[PDB]
């Protein structure tokens, strides 16, 4: 951020970009190294009421496997076919 | 301090040149920079 | 508490220190034994007793979040201070 | 005609549809040597038949690859190929015969 | 509910469907087909049947499980057969997962599946490293990850976790040599299990 | 009791195998010791192969023999590509242990290990 | 939704035909990725005057463990083994039992510094903010014996180094 | 194509073990004892395979506990004692079966506790 | 013949006439949570964290103590059996101190275990907590009562087992507080077995305090020297060292008793 | 034919040569085998997440989200919104940071070593962003099953915005440098084709699959988190060579940009972690206050949280390819097998069939296309 007017012009041009606008060293634009506190927000089963552990007890409603075949009509694949993927309109080609 | 200088370069130590008996002329080290400097010097706040 | 053991062997907090005829203090010859000079056994006895005025008190330990799990300590006996189990300030009923 | 099929070492197809036409002809040929009641049978026999006829149906290339829904062309006469491959040895293999033995009473058990 | 996985029937259902096409269709090998609470297909086959299930799998206009993910084994010494070798394949054309699953034991091999997968080549070299469990015509089956001439098959529930022996560098015969294994510090094992049950919904019964 | 080979169908086959494994091992040693630049000799070099051999001389099962057919072969193919190092083929001959005691009394002054 | 990345035709024109001539008899690219290295030579660099300098850190910095006291002095530690049970690398060791008034203390609290992966796991679990991970970086060793903590070396870091640990643990305990 | 083995089922040569952690070794074979201090019984299930415990002494520097025992770690788990005692034996090690303990049917009755005659009455609640 | 048909989740069991709610559900492999029961003591039914919902019944019956009859389908799982256990565990931490950290019982201990497995994972207890007198009962046990739960295992072993009536309650409701009255030692040949039983770390033993966590204890079962009976124990030993005995169960010798000399 | 045993991560390469063409490749690995998997199973579901960090030791925190992902749907439990965009945001900085790693270690291997000089400045302001969120530079251990450990400090994203605000201009100019040089194009164009078949076949994943034209990319067909939510171009290679494997990889940075700042502009506010105390650990106020609180992060800090028994297969498209884990789980606290899918496992056992018909100086390409790292090949 220092480069003298003619330094700054030579590296522009021998670059052939605005250099001076994407400095990859950091100056005043990084946030302070000291901030305020935090107070950071509770989830939802920060509840007083109708909150019973029971109706939301994910590792409790796990069930064992479904068995569908044990040694003791149209053909079907394992999901439908995959959808053809759709070409870029932002920028298809490089 | 020199806030003008790039994040990194914006805070240096200047080292004692001695420190508990121990000649720091040339033989400076890292772990010279006491707690309470330690951590305005890395950054960890603002305020020294 | 620092005290030192007849071979000039310094005793640490814990009560450790090579005896005479152990050959592990070897190691500290042309070294040195670090030993924490400040004993929390000491340092919590210098503490006063803080007067209330319940049956009950509470302690956790000084800077709310930053301290230890707040506990509930009795004061009914008194020929005793109730003491914190976690950060050992103690406490008595007043009157 | 397309250029490129767009993925390495897939050339491009000039002509699809008699491509498909034969594969699938094959295909229902090494069907009929399996046991009529076989699931691999029955099963392969209807999906290569419904492929057939939206061939047979659709002359135009790029609807054609719409209706099949597998991807270019070229990679339905290579998933053809395949199935023909695999019919083969199926007739070897012979999976519809019963299971060939139980495992061992706990061997599927989990926990322990 | 926030905290709560959801779950998807309609997957669920696809995948059982699925798992009954294979099973009608290979009779001669599946011996259990299983989909789990998350939606995860398993087809469990006896060892004979590797080749041809995976063959069809790869290969089937209905299944395309072009992609091999990955091949390993599970330990499990109460088993009469302790070895339990994973197939884990991947459908592009369906976007769609499977498991194939069969068993061995020390002694009987197992077909080697780089016929079907070339994938299959360094994974099944991986096994025999870590399990001891024999591929059979596989086309360079060596140890891959353990030291040259290391005696054992680490990854087994009875191997020790330190193994048996251990390196260091001798001066007196200028080279690393191998001694049985002494620890400064034992790990310390841990007994972790909670005495009381978690999940009533796997119980066995008693 | 009806199992699947691994690649004998009985002891007189998987013998066949043993033997065949222990004539590379012999004529390999010379080799061994000169490529590696090893300090035994050739005798004691194939000393320790009958030695390694006789180790499973007791064995009656026709797979496990074929077994430790494999990870024989599997061992010398390492050492006749130079795959391993001279510290990997001097293992064999654990020249930095001390040598156990065996007797009761030996054992008996030195710790509480059978 | 995809792009491509490289299916381009070059023009045959004459004029497109001799552009590529050109570059490839006046190596027209090479002189430009000259011009970028070149524009690198008269940019400031980015190195920092070390030690004099110091890279940037933050409150969060999992350095050196030290052991921490209560304002009155006595020790945080109750000796309820939590750390040492979530050690990843059953890196601690502990022992205790009661102090000479009774209290819970510790009579061996190590830390195998070569075992650790300052991972910060042990001080996550200690319901007391007795064991923390400092801010301290620079304590490489000359023997792997010195890296072996007590608790007498653990306790003298936390000594040496609360004014900093202290003032660090103000700023995140509302994020814990 | 099958065939014919009509051997002991033995694998101490292909597992790499040490001699000495073969034939030196006492398999202990047995379920787990419910820990006293708590009533939960779901640690008192299966079945555990341990080995003999040996020489553990205090390492000179730090005075941690320090082995040259491989196996003093490790614990196996069964279904049953059958699987357990099949696993030792083909490992070529030697074994102690303990049978399980159970605890008998109790007879309880809350009504006891008032007995008009009997000494089964409390004299508290 | 003399069996009646019962139900456990829909799953037939024939037990014995007298069979209780809980019993029943342990024959199909099911252990009700409790804390206020222990087989070998007399049924006490005050804890009330057996609660559990009988098919077609309003209210849920104390599965320690309630006989089970004829027909009935015992629902170990349903929502208003979850919704009791719930509620008689929150009730039971409402007043219970953080002391986990410099609690020995932490690690093994039935509170913490059965409030994660049948509890909630939160608390609106909003209040502060009762706070209560330790009691001096010998050398042997050490006495921390505000971790006591009020369970009266202690005063039933002392009075059934020790066959000592020293322990006992007094004061009323919230109040209520186990222990001698006068300043008693409870030094019996049977006392340390009071350590044992009582579900959390109000009892402890004096001797163990501090000194190692469950967890990192490695379990010798072994036999006790100390007289002829040859009581089973476990030796917990640690790194090397040994660190405390506790009984083995064995129905035919020590049941799951020890004597303070094995101890 | 000259053989030759090069190599002292650390690879050891046994090459059959015929004049300059290399007729055989033999990867010799195992110098980084760890028993990280073995070792797995002695630890807890929680213990068991730092060794996730050291496998791809270059896109710690994808692979981090990878073993999370498969623990919480063994659980049974959603992390919260807000953790999700955390996690898809600091995935495409890991991206960034693995795609850095790739590009310019494989240009300096082949003697342009000064973009890898450029560039490790930009990886140094990126670990800057995991020291400040977690406290490490490298091995955060911050993404945990349940969502992540603790919230982001104040001014982060501002920080972020800041540093992606300004990342592309250095990706042009490593384009500068390599793009259009005949150099790097002499070097990497026609080198190690692989076709469309053979990639699918040999188990490749990742852009060793798009450098052939396979349109397939997981955080699109097969989506987790959030990054259903954000919008991206997969790019897709036409000749399945090392130069296009290359571009692929550089225009996958500027996506990753792309996505990166999708997610500053929609992070929701929440909490960052389940809030399941059985799962995931109460915060530190509650359990100094809370009984309940107390006791769950007792039992979760000793025992770990026990996982209802099962097994699944969970993979995400991590920087270098598919990275997933087959976790098996007995109804414990510590999971009963781990095994660990590493993508650079089977790149580099097609490394044999991709280096025929080339010579000496192909491989060192041929290895750098594949983007190796032998912590996951080795484990
Ligand atoms: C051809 C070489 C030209 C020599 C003159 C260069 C010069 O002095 O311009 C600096 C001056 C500052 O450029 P900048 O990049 O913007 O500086 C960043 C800050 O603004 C800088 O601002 P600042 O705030 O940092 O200013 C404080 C700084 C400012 O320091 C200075 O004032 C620079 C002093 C450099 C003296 C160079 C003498 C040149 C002698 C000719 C022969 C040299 C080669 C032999 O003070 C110092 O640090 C002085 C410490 C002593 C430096 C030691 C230099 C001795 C070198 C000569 C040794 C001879 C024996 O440049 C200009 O203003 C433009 C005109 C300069 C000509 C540029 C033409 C391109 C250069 C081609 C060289 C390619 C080879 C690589
Ligand atoms: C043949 C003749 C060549 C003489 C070389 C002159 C070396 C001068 C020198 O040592 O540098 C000063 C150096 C500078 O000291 P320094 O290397 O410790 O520098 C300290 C500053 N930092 C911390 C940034 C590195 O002096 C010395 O190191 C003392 C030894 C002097 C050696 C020459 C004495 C003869
Ligand atoms: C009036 C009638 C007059 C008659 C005479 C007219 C003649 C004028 C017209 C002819 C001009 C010819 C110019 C001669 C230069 C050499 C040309 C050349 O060979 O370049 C091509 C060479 C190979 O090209 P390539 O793309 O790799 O492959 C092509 C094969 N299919 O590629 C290369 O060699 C590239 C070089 C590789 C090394 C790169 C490092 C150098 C880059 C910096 C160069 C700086 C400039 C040098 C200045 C020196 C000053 C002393
Ligand atoms: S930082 Fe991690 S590895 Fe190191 S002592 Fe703490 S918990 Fe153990
Ligand atoms: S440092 Fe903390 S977690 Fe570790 S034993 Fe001491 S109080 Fe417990
Ligand atoms: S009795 Fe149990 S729940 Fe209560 S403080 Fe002790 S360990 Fe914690
Ligand atoms: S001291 Fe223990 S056993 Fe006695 S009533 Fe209280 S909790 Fe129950
Ligand atoms: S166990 Fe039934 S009320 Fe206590
Ligand atoms: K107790
Ligand atoms: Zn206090």
């Amino acid at each position: 951020a220092s480069a003298t007017r003619f330094i700054q012009w030579l590296r522009n041009w021998a670059s052939g970009r605005d250099l001076q606008a994407k400095l990859q060293l950091r100056y005043q634009e990084i946030s302070k190294r000291t901030q305020p506190p935090p107070k950071l927000p509770v989830g939802p089963s920060h509840k007083l009421s109708n909150n019973y552990y029971c109706t939301r007890d994910g590792r409790r409603e796990a069930m064992p496997p479904s068995i569908v075949m044990s040694s003791q009509k149209k053909a079907v694949s394992p999901a439908p076919p995959i959808k053809r993927w759709e070409l870029s309109q932002d920028e298809p080609y490089l | 301090e020199d806030n003008k200088q790039f994040f990194g370069r914006h805070r240096w130590v200047i080292y004692t040149t001695e420190m508990n008996g121990k000649n720091t002329f040339w033989d400076v080290d890292g772990s010279m920079v006491p707690p309470e400097w330690h951590r305005w010097l890395h950054c960890m706040t603002d305020d020294p | 508490g620092v005290r030192t053991s007849p071979t000039g062997e310094k005793v640490t907090h814990t009560g450790q220190v090579y005896d005479d005829g152990d050959y592990r203090k070897v190691r500290f010859v042309g070294r040195q034994k670090e030993v924490n000079e400040n004993f929390a056994i000491d340092l919590i006895a210098e503490q006063p007793v803080s007067q209330v005025g319940s049956r009950v008190i509470s302690c956790d330990g000084g800077g709310g979040a930053l301290g230890h799990p707040r506990v509930y300590i009795n004061l009914d006996k008194e020929t005793k201070t109730g003491t914190c189990g976690y950060c050992g300030l103690q406490f008595r009923q007043q009157h | 005609l397309k250029k490129t099929t767009g993925l390495v070492g897939l050339a491009v197809c000039e002509t699809p549809h008699e491509r498909l036409k034969i594969l699938y002809t094959k295909i229902l040929d090494v069907l009929g040597h399996i046991p009529k009641n076989a699931a691999y049978r029955k099963y392969t026999e209807q999906i290569t038949n419904e492929k057939l006829s939206m061939v047979k149906a659709e002359p135009d290339v790029k609807k054609l690859e719409e209706r099949l829904q597998g991807g270019q062309i070229e990679e339905v006469i290579l998933q053809a190929e395949n199935e023909l491959s695999l019919a083969r040895k199926m007739i070897q293999w012979k999976p519809w015969e019963p299971l060939v033995e139980e495992p061992p009473a706990s061997q599927w058990k989990w926990p322990i | 509910r926030p905290t709560v996985r959801p779950r998807n029937d309609v997957a669920h259902k696809q995948l059982s469907a699925f798992g009954e096409y294979v099973a009608e269709i290979l009779p001669k090998y599946v011996q259990q087909v299983q989909v789990s609470c998350f939606n995860e297909l398993e087809i469990c086959i006896h060892p004979d049947g590797v080749i041809p299930v995976l063959t069809f799998l790869r290969d089937h206009s209905n299944a395309q499980f072009k992609s091999l993910a990955d091949l390993t084994a599970v330990d499990i010494p109460t088993r009469q057969n302790r070895f339990e070798i994973v197939y884990n394949l991947l459908s592009l054309r369906f976007n769609s997962r499977i498991r194939v699953k069969t068993y061995t034991d020390e002694l009987t091999p197992i077909e080697s599946s780089v016929p079907v997968y070339k994938a299959a080549n360094w994974y099944e070299r991986e096994i025999w490293d870590m399990f001891g469990v024999f591929f059979a015509n596989h086309p360079d089956l060596r140890r891959i990850l353990t030291d040259y001439g290391f005696e054992g098959h680490p990854f087994r529930k009875d191997f020790p976790l330190s193994g048996y022996v251990e390196l260091r560098y001798d001066d007196e015969v200028k080279r690393v040599v191998a001694e049985p294994v002494e620890l400064a510090q034992e790990f310390r094992k841990f007994d972790l299990n909670s005495p009381w049950e978690a999940f009533p919904a796997y119980r066995q019964p008693p | 009791t009806s199992v699947k080979p691994i690649f004998s169908r009985d002891m007189n086959e998987a013998k066949r195998r043993v033997r065949e494994l222990y004539r590379a091992w012999y004529r390999e040693v010379p080799n061994t010791v000169h490529l590696f630049q090893l300090d035994i000799s050739v005798k004691q070099g194939r000393d320790k192969v009958r030695e390694m051999f006789k180790k499973n001389a007791h064995i009656t099962d026709p797979r496990v023999v074929d077994l430790l057919v494999i990870k024989g072969k599997m061992e010398l193919e390492e050492t006749i590509k130079v795959w391993k190092q001279r510290t990997h083929v001097m293992r064999f001959f654990h020249e930095t242990e001390a040598p156990r005691p065996k007797d009761f009394l030996s054992k008996f002054y030195v710790g509480h290990d059978p | 939704t995809y792009k491509y990345v490289n299916l381009r035709e070059p023009s045959m024109d004459m004029k497109s035909v001799t552009d590529r001539a050109a570059q490839t008899l006046l190596w027209t690219e090479l002189i430009r990725g000259l011009g970028m290295t070149l524009s690198y030579l008269f940019r400031e660099p980015a190195t920092i005057n070390y030690p004099f300098e110091k890279g940037p850190l933050s409150p969060r910095f999992r350095g050196e463990h030290a052991l921490r006291r209560y304002p009155s002095g006595e020790e945080r530690c109750i000796a309820c083994k939590l750390c040492e049970a979530v050690c990843p690398a059953q890196a601690i060791t502990i022992e205790a039992e009661p102090r000479a008034d009774g209290s819970r203390r510790t009579t061996r609290y190590d830390i195998d510094m070569t075992k650790c992966i300052y991972c910060g796991f042990c001080q996550e679990a200690c319901p007391v903010d007795a064991i923390v991970e400092g801010p301290n970086f620079e304590f490489s060793t000359e023997t792997h014996e010195e890296l072996l903590y007590n608790k007498e070396k653990l306790l003298n870091n936390g000594d040496k180094w609360e004014a900093e640990i202290a003032a660090n643990i103000q700023a995140d305990y509302l994020y814990r | 194509q099958l065939i014919t083995v009509d051997e002991k089922l033995d694998i101490t040569t292909i597992t790499g073990v040490p001699e000495e952690h073969i034939k030196t070794r006492k398999a202990r074979i047995f379920v787990p004892a419910r820990n006293n201090m708590q009533s939960g019984v779901n640690n008192t299930k299966k079945w555990k395979m341990e080995f003999d415990t040996r020489e553990r002494w205090e390492n000179p520097l730090m005075g941690w506990a320090s082995t040259a025992d491989p196996l003093s770690n490790l614990v196996l788990t069964f279904s049953t004692k059958e699987d357990a005692v099949a696993f030792a034996e083909k490992n070529g090690w030697s074994y102690d079966v303990e049978e399980r303990k159970v605890p008998k049917p109790k007879s309880k009755s809350y009504g006891a506790n008032f007995s008009w005659n009997k000494r089964t009455r409390v004299s508290t609640k | 013949s003399n069996l009646i048909e019962v139900f456990v989740d829909g799953q037939s069991v024939m037990v014995e006439p007298g069979t209780t709610v809980l019993q029943a559900c342990e024959k199909v492999g099911m252990q009700i949570p409790r804390f206020c029961y222990h087989e070998r003591l007399s049924v006490a039914g005050n804890c009330r964290m057996c609660l559990v919902e009988i098919e077609k019944a309003p209210k849920v019956v104390a599965a320690c103590a309630m006989p089970v009859m004829k027909g009935w389908n015992i629902l170990t799982n349903s929502e208003k059996t979850k919704k009791a256990r719930e509620g008689v565990m929150e009730f039971l931490l409402a007043n219970h101190p953080l002391d986990c950290p410099i609690c020995d019982q932490g690690g093994e201990c039935d509170l913490q275990d059965q409030s994660m497995m049948f509890g909630s994972d939160r608390s609106r207890f909003l209040e502060g907590k009762r706070a209560v007198e330790d009691k001096n009962i010998g050398p042997l046990v050490k006495t921390i009562m505000t971790r006591c739960i009020q369970c009266t295992r202690c005063i039933r072993f002392a009075s059934e087992i020790a066959g000592v009536d020293d322990l006992g309650t007094t004061g009323r409701g919230n109040d209520m507080q186990v222990g001698t009255y006068i300043e008693k030692m409870f030094m019996s040949e049977l006392s340390g077995n009071i350590i044992d039983i009582c579900p959390v770390g109000a009892l402890t033993s004096k001797p163990y305090a501090f000194t190692a966590r469950p967890w990192e204890t490695r379990k010798t079962e072994s036999i006790d020297v100390m007289d002829a009976v040859g009581s089973n124990i476990v030796v917990s030993t640690r790194t090397g060292e040994v660190m405390r005995i506790l009984p083995r169960m064995h129905e035919d010798i020590n049941e799951e008793w020890i004597s303070d000399k094995t101890r | 034919n000259l053989t030759l045993n090069f190599g002292p991560g650390v690879l050891r390469l046994v090459m059959e040569l015929s004049g300059e063409m290399v007729r055989k490749c033999d990867p010799h690995i195992g110098l980084l085998h760890r028993g990280t998997e073995k070792l797995i199973e002695y630890k807890t579901y929680l213990q068991a997440l730092p060794y996730f960090d050291r496998l791809d030791y270059v896109s710690m925190m994808c692979n981090e989200q990878a073993y999370s992902l498969a623990v919480e749907k063994l659980l049974n439990i959603r992390p919260p919104p807000r953790a999700q965009w955390i996690r898809v945001l600091f995935g495409e900085i890991t991206r960034l940071l693995n795609h850095i790693m790739a590009v310019t270690t494989h240009a300096l291997d082949i003697g342009a070593m000064t973009p890898f000089f450029w560039m490790f400045e930009e990886r140094e302001k990126m670990f800057e962003f995991y020291e400040r969120v977690s406290g490490a530079r490298m091995h955060a251990a911050y993404v945990r099953p349940g969502g992540v450990h603790q919230d982001l400090p104040l001014g982060l994203m501002d920080d972020i915005y800041e540093f992606s605000k300004n990342f592309s201009l250095r990706i042009d100019e490593l384009e500068e440098m390599l793009t259009n040089n005949r150099i790097w194009r002499n070097r990497t164009v026609d080198i190690g084709i692989v076709t469309a078949e053979d990639a699918l076949n040999y188990g490749f994943s990742g852009v060793m699959l798009r450098g052939s034209g396979i349109q397939w990319d997981l955080r699109k067909t097969q989506p987790y988190d959030v990054y259903d939510q954000v919008e991206f171009d997969v790019p897709i290679g036409s000749r399945g060579d090392c130069y296009d494997r290359y571009l692929c990889r550089v225009e996958e940075m500027r996506q990753s940009i792309r996505i990166i700042s999708q997610c500053l502009n929609k992070m929701p506010p929440g909490e960052i972690k389940v809030d399941d105390a059985k799962v995931s650990p109460p915060k530190r106020a509650e359990m100094k206050t809370s009984m309940e609180s107390l006791i769950h992060h007792f039992k979760l800090y000793t025992e770990g949280y026990q996982v209802p028994p099962g097994a699944t297969y969970t993979a995400i498209e991590a920087p270098k390819g598919e990275f997933g884990v087959y976790l098996v789980s007995d109804g414990s606290s510590r999971p009963y097998r781990c095994k660990i899918k590493a993508p650079g496992f089977a790149h580099l056992a097609g490394l044999d069939k991709m280096s025929k018909g080339h010579m000496l100086a192909d491989v060192v390409a041929i290895i750098g296309t594949q983007d190796i790292v032998f912590g996951e090949v080795d484990r």
